[PDB]
């Protein structure tokens, strides 16, 4: 499947993300209001991907329209990008299982991880700015990119694009914060530590939310949701956990009417007597 | 003997550094410090604990306890 | 053995009497050495303690720790069961492996009535634990003002120093029990 | 006495190795190291704690605390 | 030898301060104090552990255990 | 003085037996072992910590820290 | 040197009381007692840890480790 993510306006952008979500995921029965929900990605074979045509970087203009992201559908990772003018798919090294028919595939030495991209980009996501202008710059960098090894600017472009596409698809919080940059005032979106943390906890969040049954709160590691609007305002799409499991097999523990990721509670309840701990050096 | 089996109703760190837990309506205390986090963790996670001891009268000491997620 | 110690812990006097009458041993230890008298004593079941003792259950019997039924009674605040154990010959000044008397345990858990009954039965007021902790140190620690005032009244040594030189006044300050510190001034 | 009952509003490790918790608007500190992680777990999980001390003035010490779940 | 690999079915603090876990239907005890909370947290989350010991019969002791991500 | 306030960005135990945490873009360390589990638990649960010291210079030691759930 | 940076694939309490983690396919042990619960908490929560040591071959010891939130 191919979808467009149109950055022309906040409306076009959110519409685009919502359309993608509806096609690739199904709302959780217990975390759904109207047509805004936390949805679980529908099962698809590994290797299944959907293409995202980037549009609207120059509001409503058919300009800067040769970039397509290839997104692995089951986990929403950006497997690579396609320059549709040259018909070339630059694929990350960890996505050799993704095959795009009809294009020249350039298998890269660079893997898709943020650890790598941030390194090559010499750009940390925490504090990373994204604006319409830097997405255009990002687009130009990707279109100028050629090679089997990502460059700094191409990595910066991918960090920005993954954030506003795949991460926004996962997190309504990021969709909300980033979309402000698309307004006529063209402010700058600055990725926050909290935004980064969400992205880093997506699998954990994914394993927990399906168990939610209206508890007074949800705690997953550093992430806390105090009510359903916090959940909905933050998370839009989660992995189908039916990277969901880190260790163990118990998704959650309800403690004082708060649904905790069990691993989180286990991680602060595994301390022995403090006096013995500190003195036993 | 199995003094009590159930969820911990409350726990309490005492001034003499022992630790009390109320299980199935009876209070027991233990002077074993490492049982403090073990018992508090059981209480927080809703584990069923089985307090075991030579004697089992409420307000009695114990140093054997089984923990079950259920 | 397990059934007679479960019955004892549950205070189920007719089940204790039926098991005893079917030849269950009155002295039957669990793992860790806990006997039916230990369980009855910790739960404060007076009736169970009297029927066990009048079937010939050993009053001084010791856990693996060296805790006796009079220690378990004392830990649990069970005044009447402390009094009947003492009146059946339980040693007031029995010390566990770590030197803890019943007066130490009572003090530790704030139980003023059994501190008073133990003192009146000849408990050693100033008895030293292995780290040199007296009842006054355990009661200043844990913040039991009433215990600390019943001790002192009975001639407890306020000057007494633990294995680190630390007085009762020290250990109240280190527990932030400012009313205990005032009472110890 | 029951000095304060409620959720831990904040906890704080002090330079003298004591540990302070604020419960129901009052602050109490304890020099019992064992209580540090137990209070933090209680704070993290929203346990209702009851600070018990012979002196309940905010700012005073305690070494007895009960932990209850909802 | 790797005696048992699986989730902890129950854990038990023992009177002699050792700590027992039941894994793959067999009970094993350890005197390693540090393993108590680690085993209990593994237990609470369903973490697979591998009990390693010289003897694997239920009732054996262990001083080595691997916490797996299975 | 409140030196830094924020979630813990990373923590690190150093060969020289100091435990560093990075809070609000600044690194501070403590050699109080009591604080290691407290700080790491704060880190993994996303508590807001307030590093307090008379010494607020970057890379300095601290032994006072407030923990808040947020 | 940064020997390995990644999630803990397994942890193991060793017979000599040291504690091993497998990170990036290599095993590293530490005798630092403070690190045991911390490393297990990192494993439980999938924290990326960075093992730093003067030798990086599997089987090397370490006494320095960073706990990150990725
Ligand atoms: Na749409
Ligand atoms: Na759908
Ligand atoms: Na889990
Ligand atoms: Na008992
Ligand atoms: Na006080």
């Amino acid at each position: 499947r191919e979808f467009t993510i149109d950055f022309s306006t906040q409306q076009s952008y959110v519409s685009s993300l919502n359309s993608i979500r509806t096609e690739i995921s199904t709302p959780l029965e217990h975390i759904s209001q109207g047509t805004t929900s936390v949805s679980v990605i529908n099962h698809t074979p590994p290797g299944s991907y959907f293409a995202v045509d980037i549009r609207g970087l120059d509001v409503y203009q058919a300009r800067f329209d040769h970039l397509r992201l290839i997104i692995e559908q089951n986990n929403l990772y950006v497997a690579g990008f396609v320059n549709t003018a040259t018909n070339t798919f630059y694929r990350f090294s960890d996505f050799t299982h993704i095959s795009v028919p009809g294009v020249t595939t350039v298998s890269m030495t660079t893997d898709s991880s943020y650890t790598t991209l941030q390194r090559v980009a010499a750009l940390e996501r925490s504090g990373m700015q994204i604006s319409r202008h830097s997405l255009v710059s990002s687009y130009l960098a990707l279109m100028e990119f050629s090679g089997n090894t990502m460059t700094r600017d191409a990595s910066r472009a991918v960090l920005r694009f993954v954030t506003v596409t795949a991460e926004a698809l996962r997190f309504r919080q990021i969709q909300r914060e980033f979309r402000q940059a698309l307004s006529e005032t063209a402010p700058v979106y600055t990725m926050t530590p909290g935004d980064v943390d969400l992205t880093l906890n997506w699998g954990r969040i994914s394993n927990v939310l399906p168990e939610y049954r209206g508890e007074d709160g949800v705690r997953v590691g550093r992430i806390s949701f105090n009510n359903i609007s916090a959940i909905l305002g933050t998370v839009a799409v989660i992995l189908n956990c039916h990277e969901c499991q880190i260790t163990g097999d118990r998704p959650v523990i309800k403690i004082n009417n708060t649904l905790w990721e069990s691993n989180t509670a286990a991680a602060f309840l595994n301390r022995k007597s403090q006096f013995l701990y500190t003195t036993g050096k | 003997a199995d003094c009590a089996k159930g969820k911990i109703e409350f726990s309490k760190y005492n001034e003499d550094d022992t630790f009390t837990v109320k299980v199935d309506g009876k209070e027991y205390w233990t002077s074993r410090w490492n049982l403090q986090p073990l018992l508090q963790s059981a209480q927080l996670t809703g584990m069923t604990v089985t307090i075991k001891s030579s004697t089992c009268e409420s307000g009695s000491g114990f140093a054997e306890v089984q923990f079950n997620n259920d | 053995g397990k059934k007679l110690l479960e019955a004892a812990r549950a205070g189920q006097d007719d089940e204790v009497r039926i098991l005893m009458a079917n030849g269950a041993d009155v002295n039957a230890c669990d793992s860790n050495g806990r006997t039916p008298l230990h369980l009855a004593a910790v739960r404060g079941h007076l009736e169970i303690v009297e029927v066990l003792l009048k079937n010939g259950a050993d009053v001084n019997a010791w856990d693996v720790i060296g805790k006796t039924p009079l220690h378990l009674a004392a830990d649990g605040g069970h005044l009447e069961i402390v009094e009947v154990l003492l009146k059946n010959g339980a040693d007031v000044n029995a010390w566990d492996l770590i030197g803890r008397t019943p007066l130490h345990l009572a003090a530790l858990d704030g139980h003023l009535e059994i501190v008073e009954v133990l003192l009146e039965h000849g408990a050693d007021v100033n008895a030293y634990d292995r780290p040199g902790h007296t009842p006054l140190h355990l009661a200043a620690r844990r913040g039991h003002l009433e215990i600390v005032e019943v001790l002192l009244k009975y001639g407890a040594d306020v000057n007494a120093q633990d294995k680190f030189g630390k007085t009762a006044f020290d250990i109240s300050i280190d527990n932030g029990n400012e009313d205990l510190a005032e009472i110890l001034q």
